[PDB]
RNA sequence: AGCACGGCUGUAAACCGUGC
RNA sequence: AGCACGGCUGUAAACCGUGC
């Protein structure tokens, strides 16, 4: 994998990372985002949906939460999840959780993390988990880390140090079995930068990880309610300034518009799509513009009635599915009788919608017109 | 005018091939049609419905009447331009909700008045409001409101439902504004009476409605009934024109139905036992929630070419449908229309063809194991038109 | 148990129940509410802070949630948990859930339901129940009940009817286990409205629930977020109405102060006081006048830094321990530097500000001016 | 003028029994001091201490300086307004924070400067800072800054801030400007060096500050050296003023460093104890978070007068500490300040009474199981003063 | 909830029974 | 998380180790 930076206006970092996925080169853009995914299918949406989307991210974002429980499965096909869950074509990166629901934590222990699935608790030694990676066969995998810092709000600083020896003693068992395995050779494994909110602990984070030859970082506890953000904002630069530029830069659970703008102001790459996910479940459309629980400012609610009788589409010129082949009203009808569709064609055009908006932040970036763009997300609806 | 053109006949048996001419399109006959009730075929788009070849599938009044209301669909350029379809529509009258809305429902020769649990709220089903709304919806074929008891119910209610049908249906063809466009289809309320029945052939068929279909017949009738009800309907049904059974959607219904002369059927089944996590296959049907499927790397059906079965194995659909995704459910009532449609093409092709009884045996060997293991219900059924399996 | 109406103006039932709690009588007042609690003790709250508290009521909510995990220990006990907790003097009220958190559910069965602990799922068939009853020994206990339909959204028909007919069930064989124990026939039963937001099914459980001898009924699954009550309120009095008016009516997740008078407004007389403390475990005090997850506008943030400063105390006029003793800028300090005292602080006020409140409404109530205090509490801070 | 007036002296012991006068009120000594660092007693309001019959207790100028500023709490009519407060309050330097922020500390002879891990931000603590923020707080008595140097430490280290102590101890002197309302208190900073200590000793007392205290040995310094350290600074402290252990709360140190002359104690001990679910008895302690006492009903202590002991069973306890509620936490805080309280003001009687010996014995049996079984180091300690046991 | 059975015929049905 | 051990001396401590 190589990194290379068109231009760096601001903080933001603009370039593209070349020779990604083991199988020759898949050329895929920075900033940019990871399509969200829940047991290897997008949510609500099979191929034919999926491909109806234009603009759908090279990478795709799968979770252990979902895929450990089949671990046997998985052994047994042989053949990498890829191929197990009809995405061939797709690079694939593995977290460790799934960011709608961090809520359980793993109940880290030196020799043990623990994600959750259906099943129940998943309790994964080192050992396991790269068992698990080997029937996965990623082109990423975040490495076995403790995260549970953010959960929590304690923070001892005693556990905030935990957190960071625990997550780099992960990374070396797990870089040293990694060696063995002519298969895991293929696979780049992804650093967790941890700390919490303690200034010391996160430097010391960022320097030690570097250290290893890990292919990325994921900037893991920054995922916060929207008023705890701006604080750990700066704490988010101080951190990127300890990684090198020449390796891309992941956050978990930033995925708000706003949020991930300032995000690339501090030199983060990399965003979970899982926004557009959230606003599809609570019967809403992204509407914000960029052309150049509580429902959020970027989107309608098309349970109201005042849509009932609106046969305009979603939004005006969105050259996805549902914009271009249904109203409104329809979408109302939909949700209010309750019907799947709802969900499948609000889910379409979500995706799309936030798709485009990183279109235009690369393209922002490129003019550098993005403090305009700034603006333009934030107006209401 | 005649809606249907006939095109071969098995002389064996009265099954019939054939197209109907249709403003949104010709529709090949025999057909499955696809019960998308409230505008939607519950979970797919339309694009996906009109790549698996679909050219007719149904709406519902009571439902679309209720919500989103009459008025609405027309502001909407009709139902075709509310779901984005471009081609025929079907619409049952509400006649079927009597059935299954019996606790709800009050029958008067006026009509049915329906409430539901939820809201104090209540709506009269006339005969006039049932075609009014539909001649709002705008779907090509349209049905007349008809007095539907359960085939289970037996009383002075079956003659009295029987009847009040005939009424209705004048009452309808009265109502409608918009023959043109639309064609209203009678339906035989006959009951599991042979004579009711009888009568309610004589007197439907002396009305001149487009086509008729056969009622009353969806219920969990004894199989041995089931059939001769419909062979007594058919066999006195004008062949010049349409014969649509209603509420039959399983294969080897469907299979014999049409050696029976059947011609058009609609089933919430497949779309339904999808949202429920089986998927037809030619030897039954495969409970993918089930443990079995978990290493099981193979498609549904090889031989099936719907998405689902070009790009999904059974192990990753049975890990999917354990998930919180909704799409496990989209793959499988994808693939299960595809597989009606996939049958009902298969089958007005072997009529084509003057093989439809090889096709029929080649069908119970897929299905029964053997035409030998073959339900006495179907084996009496398919005797009865001159097809036995070996 | 009698109760007696002092009066009913609008649909608003002020009175007293007067041979309450088995030693001799216990005059608790209508409408009124139950000190909320969490494993026995009031939350943060020792016997001194409480009693350091006026207007504290007569009768306190526990929850079998925490108290079933020691059914053992209770019954080796042998003397019931008013003694066990140091609550005495304290009529008790047991409920199947605590309010704060219904989120898990029971997995209700036709057999078992369970309540969820520190341990886990506790499985409580109807024998289990009614022998943790006996053990516990409360004034009044909720009957087993499937309350389910409200924590899912789907509330099949079908559903909803089997919560009704589960629940009718589930009374009829604990009245029958309740006249076997002469322990038992001390206590008194209350009855579970339930049937979701199927009118029919409302009034199938209220007519069916008044037709056993139970001393109060439960409406439960009115339990909502803010927006969704309206529209349950009107099925609200469609129930009250079906209940004999001798007989108390309780109902579980409603505590919010404006969805508080409303629901007397429709003939409901007891509600549990979980609100105060869950203002209490955001920093938030009661600020909203009665005198004649988001944060609401009943209360004032004190994390905020506009109280640094602020030497009044949290309500002029307050005779609570806190603002009497204490000012803003202190509890400021308490919360910024993470010290219990805080939480003590916060929730003696908050209870405090909390039974005032109620205290005011029967008092409007006697007056007829209780459409003047709905404006008063709609007040901002 | 003596802020302390003697009453009663075991003649065989150092064990002395006295009475601050202070201008918050007399304070009976020997005395123990709760430490409430930031103004709060740790889950109890000030009422409940009130009620415990406390006097005095601490607070911390490192703590209170940084959060919530000094400013703040002047404009809050002092320290005693803020917390409401009625009775006296000692103030610690921010010599202790040395030790525990060692991590954090860098010592130069203009101050301490102080940093936090989560905040860049920085603070200098020179003996001025010191001075000037506890005369802010107006705390009746008020602690020279002194360079606290670790007991495990050795090397020119302890020579170092021993002699550093000394120049902070004369700049304090200088910096106080309110010697009317506070008393300002000495620092023995001498190490486990008998001759730095004794250095430390005699330049100390030659300042005439109104109460002298002794530092340095809240270590883990073996038990051996920490009674000899104590025994050596009291041996050369005026009879006449205080003698102040500082760091020391455990029921054996204490009965025993008041045997060798001590006056005043302070420890987190007691209330941090409570917030780990420890509840202290005559016998050592109560693990109550243990399954043991899940049916154990009587009280923590029979023989306790304080809130929780006559209220609350040790069985109900075991069951709110596995609650989420901080309850349990706040029962085991007054318990455990009460226990404290109880013991000292026990002690202090049986000095006036003179069977401070017999009182010795009574405890040790209580403690140890016997005097047969008490450790050497509090024999040796005891035997020093002219104290056996059987 | 989750798991296992049994049920689905122009949809009170991403469901309904029965266990655990 | 929770459970079990071991730890707490003028409070980076409703905590910290170690398992599961
Ligand atoms: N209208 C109507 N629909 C259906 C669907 C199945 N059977 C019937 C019937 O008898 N009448
Ligand atoms: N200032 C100060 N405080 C303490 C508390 C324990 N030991 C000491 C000490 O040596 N100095
Ligand atoms: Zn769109
Ligand atoms: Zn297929
Ligand atoms: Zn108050
Ligand atoms: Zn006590």
């Amino acid at each position: 994998m190589k990194l290379s930076l068109t231009k760096v206006v601001n903080g933001c970092r603009l370039g593209k990372i070349k020779n990604l996925g083991k199988t020759g080169d898949h050329t895929m853009d920075i900033p940019g985002c990871l399509l969200y995914t829940k047991t290897g299918s997008a949510p609500h949406l099979t191929h034919h949906t999926l491909h109806n989307i234009h603009g759908v991210p090279a990478m795709a974002q799968l979770t252990l939460s979902s895929l450990a429980e089949h671990h046997e499965v998985l052994t047994e096909y042989k053949e990498g999840v890829g191929k197990f869950i009809g995405m061939p074509e797709s690079l694939l990166y593995c977290s460790l959780h799934d960011p709608v629901s961090p809520c359980p934590a793993g109940y880290v222990t030196n020799k043990s993390v623990s994600v959750w699935s259906v099943a129940g608790r998943v309790e994964m030694t080192v050992s396991k988990f790269m068992a698990i990676q080997k029937a996965l066969q990623p082109d990423w995998f975040q490495c076995l880390s403790d995260g549970e810092v953010s959960c929590k709000e304690a923070t001892s600083i005693k556990r905030v140090r935990k957190s960071v020896d625990r997550s780099l003693l992960f990374l070396d068992n797990c870089l040293r079995l990694q060696e063995e395995s002519e298969v895991l050779q293929k696979s780049v494994i992804i650093g967790v930068i941890e700390g919490g909110d303690v200034m010391e602990e996160r430097l010391r984070s960022a320097r030690e990880t570097a250290k290893r030859p890990v292919g990325g970082f994921l900037l893991d506890g920054f995922q916060g309610n929207p008023t705890t953000l701006e604080a750990r904002l700066r704490l988010l630069s101080s951190v990127t300034a300890e990684l090198p530029e020449d390796k891309p830069r992941l956050i978990s659970g930033v995925s708000r518009p706003d949020e991930v703008l300032e995000c690339i102001e501090r030199g983060v790459d990399l965003f979970e799509s899982f926004f557009p996910y959230q606003v599809t479940e609570r019967g809403c459309a992204l509407t914000f513009s960029f052309d150049y629980q509580e429902i959020t400012s970027f989107e309608i609610n098309l349970k109201e009635k005042k849509y009932q009788e609106d046969f305009n589409p979603l939004v005006r010129g969105c050259s996805c599915y549902c914009c271009k082949n249904h109203t409104r009203a329809y979408i109302h009808h939909l949700l209010v009788t309750n019907e799947l569709l709802a969900g499948v064609l609000l889910m379409m055009h979500n995706f799309e919608h936030y798709f485009g908006f990183f279109h235009y932040i690369r393209e922002a970036l490129k003019s550098d017109k993005l403090a305009q763009l700034k603006e333009l997300i934030h107006r209401q609806a | 005018p005649r809606i249907m053109r006939l095109v071969a006949e098995c002389s064996r048996s009265r099954a019939r091939a054939g197209e109907l001419w249709l403003p949104h399109g010709t529709v090949a006959t025999p057909v499955f049609m696809p019960v998308g009730t409230q505008a939607t075929m519950k979970g797919i788009t339309t694009e996906q419905l009109d790549a698996l070849g679909c050219r007719i599938c149904l709406g519902n009044t009571y439902h679309l009447g209720l919500r989103p209301g009459p008025e609405l669909i027309q502001k909407a350029n009709g139902l075709h331009g509310f779901m984005n379809w471009p081609h025929n529509l079907l619409t049952d009258s509400g006649g079927f909700q009597m059935v299954s809305l019996v606790s709800l429902s009050e029958v008067t020769e006026e009509g049915v008045r329906f409430r539901s649990p939820y809201d104090g709220n209540e709506t009269l089903l006339s005969p006039e409001k049932s075609v009014q709304i539909q001649n709002a919806l705008g779907s090509d074929i349209i049905m007349q409101l008809d007095d539907v008891v359960s085939s289970t119910v037996t009383g002075p209610r079956v003659e009295e439902a029987m009847y009040r049908s005939i009424r209705w249906l004048d009452r309808c063809i009265a109502a409608h504004q918009r023959p043109d466009k639309q064609n209203l289809f009678a339906i035989i309320q006959g009951g599991l009476d042979a004579d009711l029945r009888a009568t309610c052939l004589e007197e439907m068929t002396k009305r001149d409605v487009p086509g008729f279909a056969i009622g009353g017949l969806s219920g969990g009738e004894s199989k041995s009934q089931f059939w001769r009800m419909v062979a007594l309907s058919t066999s006195r049904l004008p062949k010049d024109k349409p014969r649509y059974l209603m509420g039959v959607g399983y294969a080897t219904d469907l299979v014999v139905c049409v050696a029976l002369g059947c011609d058009m059927f609609d089933c919430v089944f497949p779309t339904r036992t999808a949202r429920f996590g089986s998927a037809l296959v030619p030897t039954g049907n495969l409970q993918l929630r089930k443990k079995v499927f978990e290493k099981d790397f193979g498609p549904i059906d090889p031989e099936c070419t719907c998405p689902t079965c070009q790009k999904h194995s059974r192990a990753f659909l049975h890990a999917l449908l354990h998930s919180d995704n909704t799409a496990a459910l989209h793959h499988l009532t994808v693939h299960n229309i595809a597989y009606q449609l996939q049958l009902m093409s298969a089958v007005r092709t072997s009529i084509v063809e003057k093989r439809f009884p090889d096709f029929v045996r080649d069908f119970m060997g897929a299905m029964y194991g053997d035409p030998t293991l073959c339900p006495t219900w179907a084996t009496d059924a398919l005797a009865s038109v001159g097809i036995t399996l070996g």
